[PDB]
């Protein structure tokens, strides 16, 4: 399986609300852009689906690190400054 | 909720 590939395993995944896998295909494909791997995929669209399928999992903290990372890449990114606010609200109730 | 991708 090629990078691209993984990353649409997890895009199915995602599809389906099947956010446990979406995970695990999303790390694949991230290892390998950040071990400097060529695809067309971009370190954005992996940290799209991975901050929200580890949200929706229950961890706070990593989706909201993911979701920061998401912002570094990417600032324009429509729903991961939303994304950020909500879950930077949650962290302040605990 | 948060928002994630559409597809």
């Amino acid at each position: 399986l090629s990078v691209d590939d993984c990353f649409g395993m997890g895009r199915s995944a995602y599809n389906e609300g099947d956010y446990y896998h979406t995970v695990l295909w999303m790390e694949q494909v991230l290892k390998q852009l950040d071990a400097g791997e060529e695809a067309t995929t971009t370190k954005s669209q992996v940290l799209d689906y991975l901050s929200y399928a580890v949200f929706q999992l229950g961890d706070l903290h990593r989706a909201l690190e993911l979701t920061r990372r998401l912002l570094s890449l990417d600032p324009s990114h429509e729903r991961a400054g939303g994304n950020l606010r909500y879950f930077e609200q949650l962290l302040e109730e605990e | 909720g948060p928002a994630g991708p559409p597809g």
